[PDB]
């Protein structure tokens, strides 16, 4: 019974393995390997619940084990293992064969094999690590392990990506372990971990890889944001390692996710519009993208109304995503109407549902915007309003408080108006009929230059395809 | 973790204060090199003091600074000043980068001065600190009985 | 090798400036 | 702390008698003590330690010399002790940390940037603390600093200066950042008026920029090069060279001549 | 659809008839 059980899913992963070890051996090849561990993910996610657990224990008892003898007796400790006999020694699918790691060759100690082996052999770990949420003891004996292992090897350009998704797993197993159970030894460790990313980020500048670097900066930036440090994000992002040609559609949208949250705080909210923009469009709409398309569009709708413009509000309704938009909804109505006592009570019922994704604290300088907003809004009514009857609408407290913050939005080129005092009312100096100046100008000259961008861009990949289609041979 | 205290005793008159601040700095590096380049014109500032016999240790730090950044010309001119600071045997991330910068220098310097005169590397017009670092990597390739490389660099 | 490694890019990066070039320039 | 043997635990005792000038000439030479010891930087060998000479002397030297500072009007000074024992609160969550200074010093630290006209790094520690929620809502020392940059943004100068002047917190130590920042929002009304506001009589700008006489208005309007006319102030609305920085970006002067240029360069790079 | 398309007002109703009612009176 359990004996056929181990040799099918081990024949499929050997088959999956050869395929990738033949295209490393001849020159240089990462394109190939690449697009196989796409679906290697999906395939070996829904593989490990099959067959139980013993697929992984005779593809190390196959190859020879550097480190991986009593890694495996770990692992296997945890669940309480009942002995089936599955003591090394038995099977054997080497055989002496040159694609089955030829054993007398490899026992003599004349080749070596644990360089493809021994990396390929830490990707399966962490895999069945994920599906079964193992955590504690075993989260810190693999981070133990896999560091000195990769300092050890001299990562060439394809080692560069066998360990570039491990370093998700890594910071994704000390994240679950710290909001599961919070102690002292959780602090200490994630110092550890800090300088970790750092040395191993600084080496990949040297070999120029786009997916190792992808993956670190969007867990760097993400730790700032947890550890709370702006003054290390900020210099951070100001190198510019980050390559745009060949990483993912899928890192590039978490790449712009981070930079509208750091533009959130700097009061900067010209670039943090186009960033949390150009995210949504690099993310895909599917199912398995729909946590992130989630949390960005909640943060757009709040980046809007700290620009003191009302956003179009068709994308609440539309969207069928609008159950969770329920207290954005209410926000931009308080914010747009004005009234003071009703932005107060939105923010108190819904506090626990802004707590989460700690918008709260952007909900309280809100209070501001409602006020800012809404003489913006009576400014653009009537070019003369007397001063008093802008505190009979919004409900204020005297003409002394109102006096100040019609001047205030005037620094930034909010309001464009003056007052008058002696005359007792508020004038607005915008005389609109900018056909005359220069102004849009400046403009249509950003707008061609996207189109010229474009035509560079769509012949940066344009015959790269169809190079290889007569190097082969056809009919 | 911020690098504000440990850079904020370099600005008092101490013997010891500006030994241990410096030395701090040299332990935690890739932590700290965010706040380090703000404050890199009052690191500098002590290379230039004759009383502060530091500089090998604070000129080390301050080749961190461009080497962090990813700027390699002014990481090899300060690391020369760590003279035994410096480890050759070390053999970290660090060493393996700035003496393997140096060798790329060196070509480049001794090209553009050999039609001038083809004497530069005996008389003084070559940098002799990068003469001296050049020579460090011909031994260690003398250990490893490679007549390739050893023959191959010179030409 | 400090500079050979750092010229491999080069390797692909010459090629599509070459490949790519060579079918336009055949065709016309 | 009391001190027998050692001078180092007799800056508590001088801190309670006054004489801040003096709590500041004991400072080096407790910090020279403290640089022979390695328990100074906490580290990964230190389990728990509950006792001195380890983490809880190294607060209480760092608040005697943080206030000390205070009261000498020094600024850069008290971000070099700050800086200090920030990390002695907490490195991630630390519950085992808490003083009536504690809440004191980072409250001091708020206003700090806001009295040099910095928001950047004023906006980033008030998300990021111990704890963000019940620390600066029910504590009053922590939520003071945020009631009056929130209400700066806002527009009421109302009850923002009151807790400036009148208020209960700002006597004791907190009246060494009132020098500056009630001259903040002198500073920006003063700016308010040279645009919206062509004239305005001298009797208004007395309440509005909160004076109570008529030879400090008419001081601070030579500080601003204001012409002066009688019972009245004039605003010319004068600017400055150009305007901010990014050059050939609404700075230099004649800026449609390269609009022509960089339009007539389309053409060159749809051939290339 | 969404803004006024669907709120709309919910205000002024029923009280636009006494709009005229006060007209007719206080006149």
């Amino acid at each position: 019974l359990h004996h056929s059980e181990k040799k099918y899913a081990e024949e499929d992963q050997v088959q999956e393995l050869l395929k990738v070890l033949n295209e490393i051996s001849k020159t240089t090849l990462t394109l190939d390997p690449r697009y196989i561990w796409r679906s290697l993910k999906d395939l070996s996610s829904l593989r490990n619940q099959e067959l139980l657990n013993a697929e992984t224990l005779c593809f190390t008892v196959n190859v020879l084990y550097p480190d991986s003898s009593s890694f495996k007796k770990n692992l296997l400790k945890f669940i309480t293992s009942n002995h089936k006999s599955s003591v090394p020694g038995s099977a054997e699918l080497r055989n002496s064969y040159p694609a089955s790691f030829y054993s007398v060759n490899t026992e003599k100690k004349t080749i070596e094999v644990t360089a493809e082996i021994n990396c390929f052999m830490h990707l399966l770990v962490q895999l069945f690590l994920w599906d079964s949420k193992e955590l504690e003891q075993l989260v810190e004996f693999n981070r133990k392990v896999v560091i000195p292992n990769l300092l050890c090897y001299y990562n060439l350009r394809s080692l560069n990506l066998i360990n570039a998704k491990l370093w998700f797993y890594i910071y994704l197993s000390h994240e679950t372990l710290a909001r599961s159970s919070e102690e002292i030894n959780s602090d200490n460790q994630n110092i550890i971990l800090r300088s970790t990313m750092m040395k191993f980020l600084k080496i990949a500048s040297l070999k120029h890889d786009n997916e190792t670097k992808a993956m670190l900066i969007n867990l760097i930036l993400r730790d700032f944001l947890n550890n709370g440090e702006v003054d290390s994000a900020s210099d951070f992002i100001s190198k510019l390692e980050y390559p745009h040609t060949d990483v993912s559609s899928s890192l590039e949208a978490r790449y712009f996710f981070y930079l509208s949250k750091i533009n959130a705080i700097q009061l900067d909210y010209s670039t943090a519009n186009e960033y949390i923009i150009a995210a949504i469009r690099k993310a895909p709409h599917n199912s398995k993208s729909l946590g992130f398309l989630q949390q960005s569009n909640k943060l757009h709708c709040c980046i809007q109304l700290l620009m003191g413009d009302i956003p179009e509000l068709s994308f609440f309704h539309q969207s069928n995503m609008q159950k969770s938009l329920l207290p954005y909804y209410h926000l931009t109505k308080a914010v747009k109407l004005g009234d003071l006592k009703k932005f107060t009570s939105t923010i108190t019922k819904y506090k626990q549902l802004l707590l989460k994704d700690d918008t709260y604290q952007l909900c309280v300088r809100l209070r501001s915007n409602v006020i800012k907003t809404g003489i913006r809004i009576i400014s653009l009514t009537y070019k003369k309003i007397s001063l008093r009857d802008i505190c009979l609408k919004l409900n204020l407290d005297s003409e002394q408080t109102v006096e100040y913050m019609v001047s205030r939005a005037i620094r930034d080129g909010v309001i464009e108006a003056k007052i008058n005092h002696e005359d007792g009312f508020i004038e607005t100096t915008e005389l609109l009929n900018i056909y005359d100046s220069e102004d849009p100008q400046q403009v249509f000259d950003e707008r061609i230059k996207f189109a010229n961008q474009l035509h560079d861009e769509y012949l940066v990949s344009m015959r790269y395809p169809e190079d290889k289609k007569t190097q082969q041979n056809e009919k | 973790t911020t690098a504000a205290p440990l850079l904020a005793l370099l600005r008092e008159n101490q013997d010891s204060v500006k030994t241990y601040a410096l030395e701090s700095i040299n332990n935690v590096v890739d932590q700290l090199w965010s706040e380090i380049s703000n404050e890199l014109p009052d690191i500098e500032a002590l290379y230039d003091d004759d009383t502060f016999s530091d500089r090998e240790m604070a000129a080390l730090i301050a080749s961190k600074v461009y080497y962090n950044l990813g700027e390699y010309e002014s990481a090899v001119k300060y690391a020369l000043a760590a003279k035994d600071r410096f480890d050759i045997d070390e053999k970290s991330q660090f060493v393996e980068t700035i003496v393997s910068k140096s060798i790329e220098m060196y070509v480049q310097e001794a090209s553009k001065q050999y039609t001038k005169d083809e004497q530069f590397y005996t008389k003084d017009i070559i940098d002799p600190k990068l003469t001296s670092i050049f020579e460090r990597m011909i031994e260690k390739c003398l250990k490893a009985s490679e007549l390739k490389l050893a023959l191959g660099i010179a030409l | 090798e400090q500079k050979i490694q750092e010229t491999e890019l080069k390797i692909r990066s010459k090629t599509e400036n070459v490949r790519r070039l060579e079918a336009q320039r055949n065709a016309l | 702390m009391p001190s027998l043997a050692e001078l180092t635990k007799s800056l508590s005792i001088a801190f309670e008698n006054g004489d801040y000038a003096a709590c500041e000439k004991l400072l080096p030479p407790i910090k020279i003590e403290l640089i022979k010891n390695n328990l100074l930087i906490p580290d990964l060998s230190i389990q728990n330690d509950i006792y001195l000479n380890d983490l809880m002397i190294t607060k209480r030297i760092l608040e005697v010399g943080a206030l000390a500072s205070i009261q000498t009007f020094n600024f850069d000074s008290f971000e070099n002790y700050f800086n200090q024992l920030k990390p002695y609160y907490f490195s991630n969550n630390h519950k085992l940390s808490e003083s009536d200074k504690k809440s004191k010093l980072i409250s001091l630290y708020l206003l700090n940037l806001l009295s040099q006209n910095n928001t950047t790094k004023f906006h980033s520690e008030l998300q990021y603390l111990d704890k963000h929620i019940k620390n600066l809502e029910d504590d009053s020392l922590l939520s003071y600093p945020i009631k009056l940059d929130r209400w700066l943004m806002e527009g009421s100068y109302q009850k923002a200066w009151d807790l400036l002047q009148s208020g209960s917190q700002n006597i004791s130590e907190f009246d060494s950042f009132t020098d500056i920042l009630k001259s903040a929002i002198r500073d920006e009304i003063a700016k308010n008026t040279e645009l919206s506001y062509d004239f305005l009589p001298l009797s208004n700008i007395k309440a509005l920029l909160f004076f109570n006489n008529e030879k400090e208005t008419e001081k601070f309007a030579l500080e601003r090069n204001w012409p002066i006319v009688n019972s009245k102030v004039y605003f010319n609305n004068q600017s400055k060279e150009k305007a901010d920085y990014e050059d050939e970006m609404m700075h230099e002067e004649d800026q449609k001549t390269n609009i022509i240029e960089k339009a007539m360069d389309y053409a060159i790079s749809i051939e290339n | 659809e969404n803004w006024d398309d669907v709120e709309v007002d919910d205000d002024f109703t029923n009280e636009l008839k006494a709009e005229l009612d006060r007209y007719k009176r206080e006149n």
